[PDB]
């Protein structure tokens, strides 16, 4: 479980 | 020379994809350069901090999250991920503020539902320690 990033485009 | 285009989106997608493949070292290099190209975009700092978190680099992670927090004061993901890092360093009072702040920024917004539960779980663990 690593941090969740903002999805691209 | 920042008449650089939205090839920035191409770079973000690549870094994003490297991160999902667990290539944190490579992703961090791309995110770092993105932070240089556009130091106002908060996704780049979330990304950079996330790579440092993933690799156990807690102080560096907190540093990137802090920057992100400055440019996006409404974004709860920054104090929440910083609170995780501060917890790993055994800095509970600082982590608590982080979580309380995240909780304020999330409010009752539907999109942060699961993130609210993690926040409450952590606040409850720190609360009991002070007994």
């Amino acid at each position: 479980q690593v941090p969740e990033l903002i999805k691209p485009s | 020379n920042e008449i650089s285009s939205d090839t920035l989106e191409q770079l973000y997608s690549l870094a994003f994809n490297q991160y999902q493949s667990g290539k944190y070292e490579d992703a961090h290099k791309v995110f770092q350069a993105l932070c240089v190209l556009d130091h106002y975009d908060s996704r780049f700092f979330l990304g950079l901090g996330a790579c440092r978190q993933a690799m156990g680099q807690y102080d560096l992670a907190i540093h990137s999250y802090s920057y992100g927090a400055v440019m996006d004061i409404k974004e709860p993901r920054f104090p929440f991920h910083a609170a995780e890092c501060l917890l790993q360093k055994g800095e509970l009072a600082e982590a608590e503020s982080g979580l309380f702040l995240a909780q304020e920024l999330i409010a009752n917004k539907p999109e942060f539902k699961e993130l609210s539960t993690r926040v409450s779980s952590m606040l409850e663990a720190i609360k009991l320690k002070k007994e």
